[PDB]
């Protein structure tokens, strides 16, 4: 019993997120649900808690 | 349109202090803290239209939210949108045009209540005086849908006023239910479907004057020792008004919740109407609409002629079987009687033939 | 085969680390750093003033513009004595005179 | 310029790129005289006994059921009781033009 | 804003050299001029000092006049000859003025 | 110079004009060339 | 097209608003005059130096309007170089309200 | 890091801990509720997610 | 405030593209279409004491329709603001303070009902569930004012819960109509004047709890082959709740309209309750207000003792002749009971002396 | 706005003739030095050009 997974998709899928999805402008990124954030907009917990 | 303006350079100077506060009036972004927002303003608007997530909101001064068609959701054990108070409030809340949602779609109606799924209310009025929830949607909750608790009071300060009109419910398994000693308030013209139980009644006087309820298992429970009670718990109950409502297709027709509902204590088989309270009275019962709708009258304050339980200008009309049958236990045949009605042909177990005007119904005895 | 007809194409570019620059020179082209046009202005000690009129993508933030005329800049630092160092700064388009 | 039909300038593919090769999607197909279905059911809902009558209240369009919205989040693997429950999901009918892929 | 218009009063231009233009972010920013700038909260690469520069892709054109009425170069040089064009879009422009695709 | 207007709900321009000598002179002298020079005062155009 | 609409049966009409388009007064607008990319050229062959140094600040039509007043009169319409010109009327705007006689 | 790199059984459906479970379609009466067995269909069902 | 910023002089450039778009947030200005608007938001305000015109307006996708006090008249054949839906509606539609108005002036009282003045309604909810219609004032409609129609359904769906509250009704020739299978919804406490019929009932399991009808010649009509069924037409009819409602001057007073009412298939005299039909039930019946208001009990379901009708607690108050009278038919008197009611001295028409308690009224018969 | 104030810097005024000015709305008057004017959306008599 085996599991089949698409590897060199999987490579490409993680380098478009960590490198071009998590460098977005604020607008299209959002914060998740039930967390609290600082009103700094220019802090580093505002920039690093939105996805 | 193209501003030709002329500029002259930047002199290297510190620059002065520019600010761009003040940018919502009284309003409410969505996937912004409320409990920041609630603080400051008595009024709180809503974007129209807009998408929230709300959970746990404590409320300590009493604001208004005009929802303007918004949309609160939720996901958690909390619940949403705690409204705690104190006894010196002037000013009242208003929570209105909000469509509350759950975390869950089309819910669970099989899994039994337990102590995990008491917390997921939306409003749950801890001893906030004078609120108001006008115009709301209800979906979806596994526990109740309104809670309002109450503390110990004295000096027979009975005011308290709360309205809720103009609801929906839809699935929630406990509508609007209220803890001990939340007397004297109204709840009227809330249009309940698909749920277990419409009101968990604990405290009394209250007045519900055109609640529909069709598919629904249960409208009216009141026993010893429910969910629900709260600090200042069963005490002084069952008081209220209940005239002109509906509660057809109880137990035939289209009902899809079970019959056990499994209290704190015990389990209890649930009716359209069950009443089990050897220290309460009985509301009143004017100008309501049963069809399929059963009654169980276990136990009330008759014990020095007391209490006498009147059934006036109501439908019965339960034609298969038992289905919308009126039980009463028989100790409590002389009590219940049944004065001005329509019915189809509909048992009566336990009840005597000239304590019924006029003559319908089909009268057997359930030893 | 199951390819969308009417596809419209649209060309960008994208220069980094690049100041765009415009020479003033008769040709646009280097022939000296004191170019041919640097020395004809100087015609009979006459004045020019000058306006630019530029035109950028509406961008939803504040923006500066580094603009910088090519000017000359000049030292002469002469040491004739100990303890007698000095100085005479020049820039030719732009002085910084008195 | 017109390229043609044999023009393909990537690698791979781009529509349900991560699914296994030998997957197929939930499907209806006619071979021999009856008719098959392949089918997963990520979303479910409460019926009891019989559950005909839970089963005409869903509501279906165009859009709803959603194919990848499926279970609630951090609930695991749990068994369904399809004596409790039924399930809830899209199939594509059979009656359609075009190889199935 | 599209367009800003700088404006020099007339002065001697002997031994001018040239132009050199690039947008940078305010909030990129800083002004050295003082010992502090409080309103700088900004920690990255600074373009100002650094040279690392990428809004330079971003202006459509460029017009060079000199005391209100000479228009420099001039003389029906290149062949928009009133004013320099950096980018030119296509969907417009018939003509051809496109180099390096 | 500075104006004056009545206003008006949508935007308008100045049609400014000053007044200047725009004068040609051409040369002919040979068969297959032809000379001219433009020009006008005070707004003249090109020179360095 | 229609004046008034609410039903089949009651409707009223009413003729389109009145809409000439021919050319303009002495073709103005047809030809690139004082245009940047789009000088044209009267040039001798053997060489091919542009005579004409067109401006921006330079206007060649209303120059053209300006000579014709003073060089003849204006009620004539003169067909060959489109000689006609826009008028008003000079009782609709301003009006003499006198009142039906 | 990125999104998790999941891996999935090539056969996609299935219960987590049991097979494809064989089944029947069903037709159905509307204006009541009686739901009766169709005729030629056998159907691999999946349930829950894979 | 003299704006001396100086200016240079355009350099005969291709301008910029400048554009003003975005004006209207949410809102909807007079003189533009709705159908655009509508279809973009979901929740749309009107400009405050405005004066529109409106015909025939699709709505498809629901949404919210703040009026603040915004005026809507019409004129043609056509209804004002039809609203389409699907089964699959998430969310609801909220109607609320608008004024709507007709192409009437004084109606034309003596014209007879045909079927040229059926289209003459303000909102027409085809198979939209979860509509509200909350503070509005519907004026001179020679058609309905509402029509809820709602097709073939199936799987005890009853859901679809309108509430239709706190409207005015004024010289419209049908109130309240409901098409057949609209059932379980709330209307009430609407102000009813100078209408011919306040509810064309056609659907069943309503709720009544409120409503004034004054100067009024019916207020439930239900017959066979009625005006107003729609598609899915005259099935599982007159359930409802009719409790705490006001029906004075129905025949003599300051009544306007005529008596004969020309239905599709034959004319009828109306009465302030007129009822017949051999397959329905009759609603609940309590607390209502009588003066110089008929009822006409002509036939229900009393087939196999399947169907009683019970008058509780009601003013009856009619004396100078027939006006205010009951009728009923010769073989209903063993099925018409009125039990707890006032009365000056009011005709009964084939209704027995024992059935009635306690003892008002005068007692004939009318082969 | 009411006033619009102009500027000319410093230069030779010799042989000046004299001013002459009106007023032309933007929707009325196009830009002749592009080849295109794709902001110009009127079709009347232009004043700019026709007196």
């Amino acid at each position: 019993p085996a599991v089949e997974m698409n590897l060199p998709a999987n490579l490409k899928r993680t380098f478009l997120y960590s490198n071009v999805a998590m460098y977005l402008p604020d607008t299209y990124k959002f914060t998740p649900a039930n967390v609290d954030l600082p009103e700094n907009h220019l802090s580093y917990g505002y920039i690093n808690g939105r996805l | 349109v193209e501003e030709l303006y002329v500029i002259n350079p930047i002199n290297q100077w510190p620059a002065p202090g520019s600010f761009s506060s003040q940018k919502p009036p009284g309003t409410l972004l969505p996937g912004e803290d409320p409990e920041a927002v609630f603080k400051q303003y008595h009024v709180v608007y809503l974007v129209p239209g807009a998408q929230y997530h709300w959970k746990n909101i404590l409320i300590e001064k009493p604001v208004w939210i005009y929802g303007n068609g918004a949309t609160v959701r939720t996901s958690g054990t909390g619940p949403i949108l705690r409204i705690v108070g104190n006894r010196t409030e002037k000013r009242d809340v208003r929570i209105q045009d909000i469509s509350f949602f759950g975390e869950d779609c089309t819910p669970n109606r099989m899994e039994p209540m337990s102590e995990k799924l008491v917390y997921q209310m939306a409003i749950w009025v801890t001893d906030m005086k004078r609120v108001t929830i006008k115009g709301c949607n209800f979906t979806n909750f596994a526990g109740a849908a309104v809670f309002f608790e109450e503390t110990a009071y004295n000096g027979f300060f009975w005011s308290m006023q709360h309205l809720i009109t103009e609801c929906r419910f839809t699935g929630c398994r406990i509508g609007i239910a209220n803890g001990g000693r939340s007397e004297y308030s109204t709840a009227s013209f809330n249009n309940f479907f698909d749920c277990q139980i419409c009101f968990n009644v604990v405290g009394g006087n209250w007045n519900r004057c055109g609640n529909i309820a069709a598919n629904c298992r249960c409208v009216y429970l009141h026993t010893t020792n429910m969910w629900y009670e709260g600090a200042g718990g069963n005490f002084n109950a069952a008081h209220g008004s209940f005239t002109g409502n509906t509660m057809n297709h109880c137990d035939y027709g289209g009902n899809l919740w079970p019959t056990a509902f499994q209290l704190p204590d015990r389990e209890i088989q649930l009716a359209g109407f069950y009443f089990d309270n050897a220290r309460a009275r009985c509301p009143t019962w004017t100008g309501n609409t049963q069809y399929y709708g059963d009654m169980k009258i276990l136990n009330f304050n008759q014990a020095n002629d007391a209490a006498i339980f009147v059934i006036d200008g109501c439908a019965l009309y339960g034609q298969p079987g038992d289905t919308g049958s009126i039980e009463t236990t028989a100790a409590l045949t002389d009590k219940v009687f049944i004065q001005g009605c329509q019915g189809n042909k509909v048992t009566l177990f336990n009840i005597k033939a000239a304590n019924v005007v006029p003559a319908i119904g089909t009268i057997k005895q359930k030893p | 085969r199951n390819a969308v007809p009417n596809q419209v194409t649209e060309r960008k570019f994208l220069v980094d680390r690049y100041l765009w620059q415009i020479p003033f020179s008769s040709n646009f082209l280097n022939m000296g750093t004191l170019t041919d046009l640097g020395q004809n202005v100087m015609y009979a000690n006459s004045s020019h003033s000058l306006n630019m009129q530029f035109t950028v993508d509406p961008m939803t933030e504040p923006t500066y513009l580094m603009l910088l005329f090519g000017v000359f800049d000049q030292v002469v630092i002469n040491q004739p004595t100990r303890s007698g160092i000095s100085v005479a700064y020049l820039r030719l388009p732009f002085a910084s005179g008195s | 310029l017109d390229r043609g039909p044999s023009f393909k300038p990537y690698g791979g593919t781009a529509y349900n790129p991560l699914a296994p090769k030998s997957a197929p999607i939930n499907s209806a197909f006619t071979v021999g005289n009856d008719t098959h279905f392949v089918a997963q059911l990520p979303q479910t809902y409460a019926a009891g006994g019989t559950g005909v009558t839970e089963a005409i209240q869903q509501q279906v369009s165009g859009v709803d059921p959603n194919p990848q919205v499926g279970q609630p989040n951090y609930a695991g693997p749990v068994v369904v009781n399809t004596t409790n429950n039924a399930g809830l999901g899209r199939i594509v009918s059979a009656d359609s033009e075009g190889q199935q892929f | 804003s599209s367009t800003v218009v700088v404006n020099i009063p007339d002065r001697s231009w002997g031994a001018f050299r040239g132009w050199s233009f690039t947008r940078l972010k305010v909030s990129e920013t800083p002004r050295i001029g003082a010992t502090q700038d409080p309103n700088f909260q900004y920690s990255g690469s600074i373009p100002y000092l650094d040279g690392t520069f990428y809004l330079s892709h971003t202006f459509q054109r460029c017009s060079i006049q000199w005391d209100s009425s000479v228009p420099w170069p001039g003389n029906d040089r290149m062949l928009t000859p009133n004013w320099f064009e950096i980018k030119r879009p296509i969907n417009q422009d018939a003509e051809g003025n496109d180099t390096m695709q | 110079m500075q104006f004056t207007v009545d206003p008006m709900t949508e935007p308008t321009y100045l049609m400014l004009l000053f007044g200047v000598f725009d004068q040609v002179v051409i040369n002919q002298p040979t068969r297959s060339g032809i000379s001219v020079a433009y020009l006008r005062l005070p707004f003249a155009s090109g020179s360095a | 097209h229609f004046a008034d609409f609410v039903d089949d049966r009651r409707a009223t009409a009413a003729g389109n608003r009145p809409n000439y388009i021919g050319f303009r007064d002495n073709f103005i607008g047809m030809m690139y005059y004082n245009s940047g990319s789009n000088t044209g050229s009267f040039s001798s062959q053997t060489q091919q130096l542009n005579i004409v140094l067109d401006l921006n600040d330079r206007n060649s039509e209303l120059s053209y309007q300006y000579l014709l007043a003073d060089l003849t009169s204006r009620w004539h319409y003169f067909a060959l170089w489109n000689q006609a010109v826009d008028d008003y009327d000079h009782h609709v705007r301003i009006l003499e309200n006198d009142g039906y006689e | 890091e990125g999104p998790p790199n999941l891996a999935f059984p090539p056969h996609v459906i299935s219960n987590p801990f049991a097979p494809a479970a064989v089944g029947t379609g069903m037709t159905v009466n509307e204006q009541q509720q009686t739901a009766a067995v169709t005729a030629n269909t056998v159907a691999l069902i999946g349930y829950g997610n894979i």
